[PDB]
RNA sequence: CACCUCGAUGUCGGCUCGUCGCAUCCUGGGGCUGAAGAAGGUCCCAAGGGUUGGGCUGUUCGCCCAUUAAAGCGGCACGCGAGCUGGGUUCAGAACGUCGUGAGACAGUUCGGUCUCUAUCCGCCACGGGCGCAGGAGGCUUGAGGGGGGCUCUUCCUAGUACGAGAGGACCGGAAGGGACGCACCUCUGGUUUCCCAGCUGUCCCUCCAGGGGCAUAAGCUGGGUAGCCAUGUGCGGAAGGGAUAACCGCUGAAAGCAUCUAAGCGGGAAGCCCGCCCCAAGAUGAGGCCUCCCACGGCGUCAAGCCGGUAAGGACCCGGGAAGACCACCCGGUGGAUGGGCCGGGGGUGUAAGCGCCGCGAGGCGUUGAGCCGACCGGUCCCAAUCGUCCGAGGUCUUGACC
RNA sequence: UGCGAAUGCCGGCAUGAGUAACGAUAAAGAGGGUGAGAAUCCCUCUCGCCGUAAGCCCAAGGGUUCCUACGCAAUGGUCGU
RNA sequence: ACCGUGAGGGAAAGGUGAAAAGAACCCCGGGAGGGGAGUGAAAUAGAGCCUGAAACCGUGGGCUUACAAGCAGUCACGGCC
């Protein structure tokens, strides 16, 4: 038995060390590539289009556009790649997955996505918070 | 030739160095040999083995205290790993190293009773134009006076699937001997829970 | 092949199969105990396990969730008045299914009982 | 995956705007291309005066799909356009100046002079 | 589709031999727990059918 | 030619599905070359596998575009219409050219024009039932014999070496990537996901408001979507190796003092053959073997086999179920029990319920609240149901040879 | 005046076969009643379908099909009270 | 009768017994049917009634058949009844 706690037994590649995000709100990713048997990071960012939750291996795709071309990228949420991932603002989403902002991308979307203040202001909070709190 | 039973337990992938190396764990528990072959007895050589090894009694009367490390006689005994002759009794997934390749039989979900096409990849009819309800069809199976017959191996729909199937040549990612879990890429046949016996490869053997 | 799939259809469409389990729901609810084909039954079992165990939590909430599909209110009171404390300390398996000897003639259907438990 | 009959961007400054897929060069059969594949294309839209004229046969390599490339550290990329590089036989650009983003796939595939002159590499 | 039809009448042998799975199984009863009749099991008795829950009442 | 078929053997082409032949298109192996190398030419061996996608035409064929290792040629009623098509041909309508005074007519053209749910036998794909396998059972397995499979390219190192004035450019040996095909799988990617969540319109309704139900398809529409089934997604396959051979290359070697691979011998030598791999497999009536069980009752048959009744090991039946499945089968449970259902925990999906408070004249907005709802996925728990039972099942044929 | 054949004629009975099918995919569920017997009849409740109709009225045509009591052999594509 | 708008077409279908003596009454059964009883020279003359053939369906018995393959017979030997 344990079918699923052995599967789940098998993940010492989890990680706790990345921030919270959902669907609507922007990222920017930090990635390990190889470019040549050199390495660098690259970053992206843009949206988060949407998330797919399986406990280790959800995913999570990116969308921006870059030089008059959408781009979306797709990252393993747990990936070893992954330097850091800074949420560069929040946005309100008002349903999980939103692609439907592929055939809008103008400033249409920004109407459709405006920042959400909630999570917004429970960060700054959070970081005076825990700011104050760590030093004294 | 080591060989060792388990059951598919679930897929997942790896992140090794810095790929992601699709897995599927299997676990294969302690194994309690519970009859050795001989070319004296037998005429061969094997272990039988024996895995999972629940019942109260529900064994009955035929049975082996004959080699009695069958003390807890397990529900499947799927035993020839042919040619294999361990180390004392009980076979562990120590067994295998990682970086070791391996073969792996186990039993393909059933389809039962399943199309040509999906049973055989055939064409099947076209979706229009003249059409007429052999969209997904056979076709043709034969000539006509001659042979006047129908070929003995015809591809047709029948049960498939649920059937053996071992797939060759799986590297072995990973063995944790802790809970007996082993981790292999891939194609391994059949549903989670189901048996699977795992040996050492036919590459080079 | 449909492996691993939960629930009957009985060959019904879905909108008639809901209207089914509803329709048994506010049948068996009201007499306390039915008589159906044993899979009608077998299946008629969780749809109203929970839907009693929704009258339980008491809630306005809980009861307007119940009365999606028994859309009666006399009988939903009845239900969380009268039948839903009888469970109170029954935690799952308020209903009982048990098959009668009779198969009925002339379809020749296997029958059986449902009936809530006590 | 782009395969014979597909319009494909021009992501150069050749003078091409749209050119369609023929054949696809991998094997005898192959069935789609993908980033950093060559296909062979007929030239359907064209800019006045362009080093390359309509109706041209040529020889593109592809630097987009709409369909998502998977890459072995797992991750994915997709781009919003299929698109191409107008090249030579010895398969280097035809033009001066790439326009967009081009996957990174094509440095492994050996096109070092397109990554280079791409404004992004992904 | 043309119109498939048999070739020969079939000999009685033959319909005789198809029917050689056609024989009844007698339904499989069981002594009534209380009773005196036979019962199929894991049924309700025509008569007073069990204890713990409630019967359709032959009582 | 006119032999079976005119009380009917459906006719071109396509499609689907192939299978065979080899006079071999490619790949493998070879000899000769007017073979420097690379690349050809020609002929020999070889049928294992492979043998592309388009434009045009009803076309076969052919021509052409773009590729390729190659774009093989034949046969199987010009394979295949109780498998499909119906563009062509090949009824009836209509027109053109042409022929005919005409009615009409044309391997001349044009547009149109009914392709028949139900498989008895053989054959083929699957799946069971019976009996047999001379004592009966529960496991496990040998493999006679079958089947599957069998392709190939680029690049790189060797080495810009050998060879060549140069340009070009090997053998052999090694490495890494592909194509297409196969088998499996669902972690990822990507689909579906008929009621898992949400939103929306019209109408009718419950109960006026709030909230909600029906219907708008066999989902009203729309946005998503777990498991499962899936390919576009992933893993793995072709081998390696062993043997015998083909053409061929040789050794040794006469007949024939020489010579000769051959007449006696032997060694090399193919993607082919036999094994090797994978799958089936003891109805292999030639019914195999191993492990373990139960036992050698009672009567009649005083006997060649038996018979009847309970029995024994064991099975069935019935029931709860199952990534097993058309039914059957197969597998797991059956209270000394976690088998399904319910409940609970988690996963997962939807995306912040209802109620209430506040802001706004209002539509609405905020908070409570990642809320509420929540199939299947991983578990837990005897609350509901797998209760209680019933039936069937050996007591072992003889001859013959070796053991206390 | 003699039958084995005439795709003979008339009748009977087989085979195919417990096979296809049981005639619109608007749709059913339960409780009670009746009766020898009930999925199919009666009554309640719930669900679904029609609503420029699948409702109502008239003319053709049909000719007792009308209402009621008693009744189920057959007719009813199953059953039938 | 039926079929055809019509002219018109156009069938099947005989037999208890000498005599109804046409089976009271009891039993099973809702009836149908049957078992007894009774009638009769006779009731497999019982009204679906003289005789009652054959194809066809069935129950019981004997011989036989699950490693044989065929115009089904025939000739021979052997077994069992
Ligand atoms: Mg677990
Ligand atoms: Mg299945
Ligand atoms: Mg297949
Ligand atoms: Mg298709
Ligand atoms: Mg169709
Ligand atoms: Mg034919
Ligand atoms: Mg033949
Ligand atoms: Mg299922
Ligand atoms: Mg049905
Ligand atoms: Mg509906
Ligand atoms: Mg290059
Ligand atoms: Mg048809
Ligand atoms: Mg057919
Ligand atoms: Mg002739
Ligand atoms: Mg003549
Ligand atoms: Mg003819
Ligand atoms: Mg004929
Ligand atoms: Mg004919
Ligand atoms: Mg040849
Ligand atoms: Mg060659
Ligand atoms: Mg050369
Ligand atoms: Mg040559
Ligand atoms: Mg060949
Ligand atoms: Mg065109
Ligand atoms: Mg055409
Ligand atoms: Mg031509
Ligand atoms: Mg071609
Ligand atoms: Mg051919
Ligand atoms: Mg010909
Ligand atoms: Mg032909
Ligand atoms: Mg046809
Ligand atoms: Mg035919
Ligand atoms: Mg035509
Ligand atoms: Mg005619
Ligand atoms: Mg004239
Ligand atoms: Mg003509
Ligand atoms: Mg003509
Ligand atoms: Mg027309
Ligand atoms: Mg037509
Ligand atoms: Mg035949
Ligand atoms: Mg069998
Ligand atoms: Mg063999
Ligand atoms: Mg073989
Ligand atoms: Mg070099
Ligand atoms: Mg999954
Ligand atoms: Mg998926
Ligand atoms: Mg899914
Ligand atoms: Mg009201
Ligand atoms: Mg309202
Ligand atoms: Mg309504
Ligand atoms: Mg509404
Ligand atoms: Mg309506
Ligand atoms: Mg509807
Ligand atoms: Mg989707
Ligand atoms: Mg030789
Ligand atoms: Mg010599
Ligand atoms: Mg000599
Ligand atoms: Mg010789
Ligand atoms: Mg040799
Ligand atoms: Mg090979
Ligand atoms: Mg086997
Ligand atoms: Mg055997
Ligand atoms: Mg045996
Ligand atoms: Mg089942
Ligand atoms: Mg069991
Ligand atoms: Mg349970
Ligand atoms: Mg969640
Ligand atoms: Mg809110
Ligand atoms: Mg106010
Ligand atoms: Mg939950
Ligand atoms: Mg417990
Ligand atoms: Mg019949
Ligand atoms: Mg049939
Ligand atoms: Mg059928
Ligand atoms: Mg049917
Ligand atoms: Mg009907
Ligand atoms: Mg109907
Ligand atoms: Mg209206
Ligand atoms: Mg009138
Ligand atoms: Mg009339
Ligand atoms: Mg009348
Ligand atoms: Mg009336
Ligand atoms: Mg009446
Ligand atoms: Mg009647
Ligand atoms: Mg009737
Ligand atoms: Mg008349
Ligand atoms: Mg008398
Ligand atoms: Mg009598
Ligand atoms: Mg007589
Ligand atoms: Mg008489
Ligand atoms: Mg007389
Ligand atoms: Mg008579
Ligand atoms: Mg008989
Ligand atoms: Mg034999
Ligand atoms: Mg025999
Ligand atoms: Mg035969």
């Amino acid at each position: 038995n344990r079918g699923a706690l052995i599967k789940l037994v098998e993940s010492r590649y989890v990680r706790t060390d990345l921030p919270e995000f959902r669907p609507g709100d922007t990222v920017r990713v930090s990635y390990k590539v190889k470019e040549g048997n050199r390495t660098r990071i690259q970053d992206f960012e843009g949206i988060v289009i949407r998330i797919r939750r399986n406990g280790f291996n959800t995913t999570f795709t990116v969308r921006k556009v870059s030089y008059g071309v959408g781009v979306e990228r797709i990252f393993p949420l747990h990936s070893p790649l992954i330097q850091k991932i800074d949420i560069v603002q929040r946005g309100r989403a008002r349903r999980a997955k939103l692609y439907f902002i592929r055939n809008l991308s103008d400033r249409e979307i920004r109407r459709k996505l405006r920042a959400d203040r909630k999570r917004i202001d429970q960060d700054r909070a959070a970081e005076r918070a825990a700011k104050e709190e760590a030093q004294k | 030739m080591k060989g060792i039973l388990g059951v598919k337990v679930g897929m997942t992938r790896i992140f090794r160095d810095d790929r992601a190396v699709p897995v599927t764990v299997i676990l294969a528990g302690p194994c309690p040999v519970v009859q050795r072959r001989t070319p004296e007895k037998d005429g061969y050589t094997a272990v039988q083995l024996g895995f999972l090894p629940q019942n109260p009694k529900r064994v009955n009367r035929p049975l082996k205290g004959h080699f009695a490390k069958a003390g807890v006689e397990p529900v499947r005994i799927l035993r020839e790993i042919r040619d294999f002759n361990p180390e004392g009794d009980t076979v562990t997934v120590e067994i295998f190293k990682p970086g070791e390749r391996v073969d792996v039989t186990g039993t393909s979900k059933g389809r039962g009773f399943a199309g040509v096409m999906k049973r055989w990849n055939f064409a099947g009819g076209p979706d229009s134009h003249g059409a007429h309800k052999i969209h997904r069809h056979p076709g043709s199976i034969g000539n006509r006076k001659t042979p006047g017959r129908v070929y003995k191996g015809k591809k047709m729909a029948g049960h498939y699937g649920a059937e053996r199937v071992t797939v060759m040549n799986l590297e072995v990612v990973d063995v944790i001997p802790e809970e007996n879990l082993l981790l292999v890429k891939g194609a391994v046949p059949g549903p989670n829970g189901g048996l699977v016996i795992v040996r050492e490869t036919k590459k080079a053997a | 092949m449909r492996h691993l799939k939960s629930g009957r259809k009985l060959n019904r469409h879905s909108s008639h199969r809901l209207a089914l389990y509803r329709n048994q729901a506010k049948s068996l609810l009201t007499h306390g105990r039915i008589t159906t084909t044993v899979p009608k039954a077998k299946e008629l079992r969780g749809f109203v396990d929970h839907l009693i165990h929704l009258a339980k939590r008491g809630d306005l909430h809980a009861r307007r969730l119940v009365l999606r599909d028994l859309q009666d209110v006399k009988l939903v009171r009845k239900l969380f008045d009268e039948i839903a404390p009888r469970y109170r300390d029954r935690q799952g398996g308020y209903t009982r299914v048990l098959k009668l000897a009779e198969r009925r003639r002339g379809d020749g259907a296997p029958l059986a009982l449902v009936e809530l438990v006590e | 995956m782009i395969q014979p009959q597909t319009y494909l961007e021009v992501a150069d400054n050749t003078g091409a705007r749209k050119i369609m897929c023929i054949r696809v060069l991998k094997g005898s059969n192959a069935k789609y291309a993908t980033v950093g594949d060559v296909i062979v294309a007929s030239v359907k839209e064209a800019i006045p005066r362009g080093a390359v004229k309509e109706g041209d046969v040529v020889k593109a390599v592809v630097v987009r799909t709409k369909k998502e490339i998977k890459r072995p550290d797992g991750s994915a990329i997709r781009f919003d356009d299929n698109a191409a590089v107008i090249i030579n036989n010895q398969l280097e650009p035809r033009g001066t100046r790439v326009f967009g983003p081009v996957a990174r796939e094509l440095r492994e595939k050996g096109f070092m002079k397109i990554v280079s002159l791409a404004p992004e590499v992904l | 589709a043309k119109h498939p039809v048999p070739k020969k009448k079939t000999s009685k042998a033959r319909r005789d031999a198809r029917r050689s799975h056609h024989a009844l199984t007698p339904p499989t009863l069981v002594p009534c727990p209380e009773c005196k009749a036979m019962k199929p099991p894991h049924t309700v008795c025509p008569e007073c059918g069990y204890y713990a829950g409630r019967k359709v009442l032959e009582v």
